[PDB]
């Protein structure tokens, strides 16, 4: 047990995914831009 | 019961507002610097 | 996202963030100075 | 954050310089006057090393490879004067910062010792390591007459300096003080393994046994080598061996070039030419 | 899984976020440093433009 | 009334401290003169450096 | 087989990388061992969080190991939960990291250099179960070496030079034969107090024991022993800590700074 | 095996989660390092494209 | 010892599915890698 | 054979065995890579 | 410290896991043999 | 911004700030002294 | 209380003096950089 | 600015300031000595 | 012979034996790999 | 608070700026003489 | 300035003062000896 | 240290400072005659 | 009085201190005079 | 000046002075022997 309430786990997980996909989306755009700049394969 | 940091709801909102305003100003100055850097010497 | 400050202590976060940013700023400037293509003090 | 038993020890006072001005803690660290001085001595020296790596020996050879970064001392032609920053002057500044940081660290340890009411053995012991560094970059270069005799600041480059200084005497193993220092280094490592083993084997005995006693400790090495130095004395011995190793290492390098210019094996000719044989 | 949220009952989110942020920062620095260490992808030394 | 130094410094430590300092300083200055070839009296009063001729060099080429 | 793993990779490069992974595990192991005492940390981070955030750093704490004591003295767990202890001091300033000023007489505060934990109220025992630290008057087989002076009878002198008392007996360690304490008959009161050998500088010529830690007047307040012929581990810490407090508290100038 | 789930009764699942993620990250880093060290599979210094 | 029986079954459900998702992405990456540069 | 686990702990045996098997697999793969006749990462 | 009944269950799963692990190993060695025989 | 002094204490923060500024000031001068085009002491 | 032991009034009072000291420092810096640019432009 | 002495103790600050000023003056003299155009002992 | 394991602990003796057997097996395999006449990975 | 009661701090500040301005004036004279000796800009 | 001797201990201040002057005197003599144009021990 | 001992020490300390200063100035005058540096 | 000394011995210690000082400096003066005549360094 | 013996131990200082002079006499002889201009055992 991590000291967190069970509702906090649901609420943290939702925000964690939103921040993770937002980070992942910026990464994917960066790699598309990087691929257009200089493809490596 | 206190949260994991002791900040209340209003305190966390109050810090977050100043944090994002400070973040926005820092990032805005950063964007201006990079535009000036690009005009001076484009790197790509 | 203002709830990140209910899990992370703002004081320690700001210390870690300000320190990382200062090191990052030094690092990027140093990298540019090490490249003759971008050393702005060469002339 | 402090240890769970530490708060009752965080007392005001005991500073050498500064009084209440810098008498505080930053996280676990005690700062004091020499924490402020030492930190910004180290910070400046570290940044100058990074700057020294940024310009490199020249633009062609410049590298951020951590093994290959090297801040070199001046040429010997600069003597004991100051060299231009890109021609060894940066090394001279970093050396000054290093001395400032090392001494401040020792003096900060003194203030901590005063706060805790303990002996000053640790800062005294650290002074031996500082003295060895001072011999390498100050005492020996001054005796030779040039700051360029100091070793370069580079993880691998200072090994090339050690290698070439050693071969300036054709066989450095024959240096008598060097032999003595190595003996102390090797004995200290043996003593440390023995002391670490004995404490661990007594407090972590075989399964199904209780913690052993100091009687077991004395008996164990009496059973092996016929003598036990004792729980207190092994720490005297360990401190003595480590400090003697560094003292004799400082002697060995400071006699190599200032007080002896020949090959080191030739130094033993005093013994070979004794009229007994 | 629709019950993937249960990971935050087992692992400490505060320590996990610190670890992932530290890992991601080091990884991002490492990849950039590796790219700059190659002749082909060093965007500062490539002479373009 | 210059005794006050002895009310704040022990006669014994200062006298030993003064002797160690004075002996060390005298040794240091004597060594500095020996360091300088002009004041190196251990070379003798009628010391003459070796004359070099026919393209001789005392030292090998440097850098 | 050969030395070349790939065009670039070779066996020595693999071996050094293998060491780095082992060494990383070793450092993690050693740091976890380091944290069997004093963790979780006493932090403001825990205090504002109401105890909901335990400060352990990285790596986290290890599972409690068991020390079975000899002579049925008990079993201790190296990582153990310790009740908070109040400090007889107050912060000199309200910012984090500020030091504390002891309350009352600093020599009696039990704070700073005069602080000590409460150890077990039992004597350290020899392998045979006898008390380890005992006076010479009960360890009759022990004696002072002939070439060394007998501490008994020597005048005990405080940091100021004023006479503090006389050495009545010598307490010795019956496991490793050595002096650990000097029983002093205090000149003022007459009540016997212990003086650790670590705070005693012998003057063989003058037959004087010089104690730079505390003044002669401070000897009256040295913590006393319950039983006259033995000392518990708790009492040992109390006595030694009291003298240590004098290294910072006995004289006003000892607080510093020098200049 | 109808009782593979019993692995989680003896060893703490939280430790496995971190250990598996840490182990896989190291294994992934190592294989990438090995491939980069090969002239055949180095995607940064092969000239393709 | 610690985790009970029911949550032990449930943990396996997300463990097996998430690991299977990782495995499937690995297979796709290796299929792509084989088309890019086969090694056998 | 089923009664082996009386002395050997099931849990510590698995981590010890898995760790042993893993480094064994690394060693065998690396030995083959060191062999030109079995290195699959070359031309 | 592990009783007999839970010992019976552990050995069955361990043998199944060992047999499952062995089977993958056998196929890999067969495929390796076809790819490049060593003996 | 004035709440920051309820997060960062003036005494410790000012000591860190002044030293970091002084070291930063020293570094930039040293960088310029190392750059031949901007070494004002070159003559 | 606060993380630093400073009240609302004390923090605001410190911030005022901090900001004017910061502004005077920045003003000298700006003049210094203008003079430096006139002496030897770098961009 | 007189209130800075209510943050930093003046008698302690003077010693710290003396060391800083002397160490800065030492550094500047050394930097000038490292520069041949401004070395006054040549 | 049925009187061998009343003194040697089954766990300790197997642990010592298993480590020794692996080391001997590793050593013999490495010796053969080091001998060109028995190297099975050399190509012939 | 260091115990300086806003009047001792004010009284010390007056002497501090006075000595500091004396030091700064001496420094300014030295830099003028240094510039007359060897200008650096 | 006169009551500074109550703030600063005359015994310890002097010991610091003479030590500083001795080191400063040694350093300047060392600097002159290191300077070839001001070395009075040469010819 | 009483104010009376502060008066005595300051007079001697200032007198010794001025004597050391005057001897220093004489030395620098002679050094300038021997070898000017500016 | 921190050296455990009275007002008498300090006075006579000082008188001997300067008396030894004067002789030692007198030998130093003569030594430097002879050294300057033998080989002046300035 | 007889009071110097009330300060310093006559026994210890006589051993120290005899020891110091003897070493001083040794080194000077050894230095002279090592100096060719003063070595008296060469011809
Ligand atoms: C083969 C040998 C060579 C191998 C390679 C060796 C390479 C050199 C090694 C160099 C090691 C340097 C690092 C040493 C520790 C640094 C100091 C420190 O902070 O320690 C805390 C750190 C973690 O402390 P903790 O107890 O977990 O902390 C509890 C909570 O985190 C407490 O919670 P918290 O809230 O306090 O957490 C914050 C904490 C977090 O700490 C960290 O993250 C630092 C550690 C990062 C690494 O912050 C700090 O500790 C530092 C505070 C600084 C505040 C001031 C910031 C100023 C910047 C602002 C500028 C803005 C402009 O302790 C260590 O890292 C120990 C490292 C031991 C290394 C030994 C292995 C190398 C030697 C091997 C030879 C020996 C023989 C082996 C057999
Ligand atoms: C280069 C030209 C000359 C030369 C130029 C000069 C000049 C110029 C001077 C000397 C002086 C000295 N020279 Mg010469 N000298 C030369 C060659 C030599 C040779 C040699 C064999 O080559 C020797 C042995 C000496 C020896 C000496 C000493 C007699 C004397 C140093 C005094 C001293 O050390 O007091 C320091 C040591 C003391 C013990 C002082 C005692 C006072 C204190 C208060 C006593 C305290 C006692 C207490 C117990 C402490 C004891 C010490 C500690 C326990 C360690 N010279 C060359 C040839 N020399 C100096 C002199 O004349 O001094 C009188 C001097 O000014
Ligand atoms: C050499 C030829 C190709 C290449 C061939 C391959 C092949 C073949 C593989 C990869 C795989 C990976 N490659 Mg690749 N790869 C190349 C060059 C790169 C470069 C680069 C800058 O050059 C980078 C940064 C990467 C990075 C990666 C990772 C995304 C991935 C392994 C991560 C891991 O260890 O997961 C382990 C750690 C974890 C934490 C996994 C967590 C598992 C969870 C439960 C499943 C869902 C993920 C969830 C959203 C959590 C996010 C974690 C994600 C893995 C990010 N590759 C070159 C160009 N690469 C592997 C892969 O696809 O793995 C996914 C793989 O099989
Ligand atoms: C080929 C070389 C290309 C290049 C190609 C790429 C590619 C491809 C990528 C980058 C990425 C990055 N590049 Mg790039 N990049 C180049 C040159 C540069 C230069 C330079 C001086 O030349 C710099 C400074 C950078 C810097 C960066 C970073 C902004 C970024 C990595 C961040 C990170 O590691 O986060 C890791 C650490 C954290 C995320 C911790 C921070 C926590 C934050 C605050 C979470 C906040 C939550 C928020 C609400 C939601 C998430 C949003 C995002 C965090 C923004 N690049 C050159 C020109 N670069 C990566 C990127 O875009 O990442 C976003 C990426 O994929
Ligand atoms: C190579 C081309 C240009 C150049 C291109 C760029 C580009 C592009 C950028 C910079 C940026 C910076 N450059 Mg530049 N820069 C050049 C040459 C220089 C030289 C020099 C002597 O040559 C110097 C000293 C600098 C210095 C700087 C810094 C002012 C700044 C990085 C600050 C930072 O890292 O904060 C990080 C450290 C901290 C945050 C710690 C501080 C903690 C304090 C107490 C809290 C402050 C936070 C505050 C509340 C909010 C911040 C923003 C505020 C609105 C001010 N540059 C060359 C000539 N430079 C960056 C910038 O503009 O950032 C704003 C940037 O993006
Ligand atoms: C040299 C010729 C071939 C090659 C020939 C072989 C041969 C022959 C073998 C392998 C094997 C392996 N190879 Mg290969 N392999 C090659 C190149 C590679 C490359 C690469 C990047 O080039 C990689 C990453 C691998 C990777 C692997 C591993 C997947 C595997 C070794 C795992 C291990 O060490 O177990 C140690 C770690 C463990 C045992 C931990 C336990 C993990 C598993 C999941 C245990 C689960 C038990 C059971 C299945 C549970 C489920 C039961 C049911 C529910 C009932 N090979 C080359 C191309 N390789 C071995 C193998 O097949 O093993 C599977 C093997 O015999
Ligand atoms: C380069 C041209 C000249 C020259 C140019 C100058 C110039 C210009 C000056 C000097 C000055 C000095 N020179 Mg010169 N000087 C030259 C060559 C020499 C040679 C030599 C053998 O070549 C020597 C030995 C000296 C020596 C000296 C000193 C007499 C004097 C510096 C004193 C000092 O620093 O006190 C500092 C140390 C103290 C005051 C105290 C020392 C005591 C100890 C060391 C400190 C310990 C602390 C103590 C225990 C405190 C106790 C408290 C008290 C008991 C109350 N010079 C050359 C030939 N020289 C300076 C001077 O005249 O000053 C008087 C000066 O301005
Ligand atoms: C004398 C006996 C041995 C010894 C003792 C010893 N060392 C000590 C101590 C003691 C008692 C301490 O108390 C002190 C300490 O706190 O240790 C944890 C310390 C210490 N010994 C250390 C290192 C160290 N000791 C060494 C040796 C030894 N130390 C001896 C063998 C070595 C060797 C042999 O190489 C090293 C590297 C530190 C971990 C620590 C002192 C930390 C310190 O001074 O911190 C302040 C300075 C900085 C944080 C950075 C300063 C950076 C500089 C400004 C620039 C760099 C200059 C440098 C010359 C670069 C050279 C690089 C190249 C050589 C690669
Ligand atoms: C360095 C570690 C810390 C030690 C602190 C002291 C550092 C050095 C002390 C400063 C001494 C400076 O002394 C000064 O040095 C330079 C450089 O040699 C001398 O310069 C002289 O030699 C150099 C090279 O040898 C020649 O290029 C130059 O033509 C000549 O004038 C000056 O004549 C001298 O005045
Ligand atoms: C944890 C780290 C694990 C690292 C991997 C461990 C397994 C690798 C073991 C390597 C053992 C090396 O063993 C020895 O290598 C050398 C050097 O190539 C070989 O030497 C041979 O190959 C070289 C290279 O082509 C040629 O010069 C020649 O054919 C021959 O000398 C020997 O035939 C081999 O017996
Ligand atoms: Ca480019
Ligand atoms: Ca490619």
């Amino acid at each position: 047990m991590t000291g967190l309430t069970e509702e906090e786990a649901k609420e943290f997980h939702g925000i964690f995914t939103q921040s993770m996909t937002m980070f992942f989306g910026i990464v994917i755009i960066a790699h598309i831009l990087a691929w257009l700049w200089r493809p490596w394969l | 019961n206190s949260s994991m940091t002791g900040l209340t709801e209003q305190e966390a909102q109050e810090f977050h507002g100043i944090f994002v305003q400070s973040m926005t100003a820092f990032f805005g100055i950063v964007v201006i610097a990079h535009i000036l850097a690009w005009l001076w010497r484009p790197w790509l | 996202m203002h709830k990140i400050w209910q899990i992370f202590d703002p004081r320690r976060t700001l210390v870690a963030l300000f320190g990382f940013l200062f090191v990052l700023g030094l690092l990027i400037h140093f990298i540019l100075l090490s490249s003759p293509a971008f050393n702005w003090l060469s002339g | 954050a402090m240890l769970s038993f530490e708060r009752k020890y965080r007392v005001r006072g005991g500073t050498l310089i500064g009084g209440d001005l810098f008498d505080f803690w930053v996280g676990p660290f005690y700062v004091g006057f020499f924490g402020v001085a030492g930190f910004f001595f180290a910070l400046l020296g570290v940044l100058l090393i990074v700057w020294g790596a940024t310009i490199g020996p020249n633009a062609e050879l410049q590298t951020y490879n951590i093994w290959q970064i090297s801040i070199a001392p001046p040429d010997l032609s600069y003597g004991l004067g100051m060299a231009p920053m890109t021609e060894g002057g940066l090394w001279q500044i970093i050396t000054i910062c290093a001395i400032g940081a090392f001494v401040s660290w020792a003096l900060r340890e003194v203030e901590i010792c005063r706060k805790l009411g303990i002996g000053f053995h640790i800062p005294f012991a650290f002074a031996f390591a500082i003295g060895a560094y001072l011999v390498l970059v100050v005492v020996r270069p001054i005796l030779m007459g040039a700051w360029g005799h100091g070793f370069p600041y580079g993880i691998l480059s200072h090994l090339d300096w050690v290698s070439n200084v050693g071969y300036q005497f054709l066989h450095f193993h024959y240096n008598p003080a060097h032999m003595l220092a190595i003996t102390f280094f090797f004995t200290n490592c043996l003593a440390l393994s023995m002391h670490g083993s004995l404490i661990l084997s007594v407090t972590n005995p075989q399964k199904g046994e209780e913690v052993k006693t100091s009687e077991h400790e004395n008996t164990f090495f009496r059973d092996i080598v016929g003598y036990s130095i004792g729980a207190l004395a092994i720490h005297r011995l360990g401190l003595f061996l480590a400090l003697s190793a560094v003292f004799w290492s400082a002697v060995c390098i400071v006699i190599s070039g200032p007080f002896w210019t020949r090959g080191w094996p030739e130094w033993w000719n005093w013994w070979l030419e004794l009229p007994l044989w | 899984s629709p019950d993937l949220w249960k990971i935050w009952l087992l692992v400490d989110p505060r320590r996990i976020l610190i670890a992932v942020f530290a890992f991601l920062t080091v990884l991002g620095l490492a990849i950039h440093m590796i790219l700059l260490s190659t002749a082909e992808f060093n965007w500062l030394e490539d002479g373009v433009p | 009334q210059l005794y006050k130094i002895w009310l704040a410094f022990d006669p014994r430590m200062a006298l030993i401290g003064l002797g160690a300092f004075l002996f060390a300083l005298a040794l240091f200055i004597h060594y500095m003169l020996l360091r300088s070839p002009e004041f190196d009296w251990l070379l003798g009063p009628d010391y003459a450096p070796v004359t070099l001729s026919a393209g001789m060099s005392a030292l090998p080429a440097g850098r | 087989m050969s030395a070349a793993i790939t065009e670039y990779m070779d066996v020595a490069q693999l071996t050094i990388w293998a060491f780095w992974f082992f060494f990383a595990g070793l450092i993690i192991y050693l740091r976890r061992e380091d944290k069997r005492e004093g963790y979780p940390l006493d932090s403001d981070r825990t205090e504002r969080s109401g105890g909901r955030v335990k400060v352990v750093g990285f790596p986290d704490l290890a599972e409690p190991k068991t020390f079975v004591l000899p002579h049925n003295a008990g079993t201790v767990m190296a990582p153990r939960v310790e009740a908070p202890t109040s400090i007889n001091a107050t912060p000199v300033a309200p910012f984090p990291g500020a030091p504390f000023e002891p309350n009352g007489d600093p020599m009696l505060s039990g704070f700073g250099p005069s602080a000590s934990p409460d150890r077990a109220k039992h004597c350290d025992l020899t392998f045979e179960g006898l008390p380890k630290i005992v006076p010479l008057r009960v360890a009759t087989d022990f004696s002072i070496a002939e070439r060394d002076p007998d501490p008994r009878g020597m005048t005990v002198v405080g940091l100021d030079g004023e006479v503090a008392g006389t050495v009545s007996d010598v307490w010795v360690d019956r496991s490793e034969p050595q002096i650990r304490y000097l029983e002093v008959k205090v000149a003022a009161g007459g009540k016997n107090v212990l003086l650790p050998i670590g705070f005693s500088r012998f003057d063989k010529k003058a037959r004087k024991v010089k104690v730079a830690a505390i003044k002669a007047a401070h000897f009256a307040n040295v913590p006393t022993l319950a039983k006259p012929d033995q000392i518990t581990l708790y009492e040992e810490d109390k006595v030694c800590a009291y003298y240590a407090g004098g290294k910072l508290y006995a004289t006003a100038e000892r607080a510093g700074p020098l200049l």
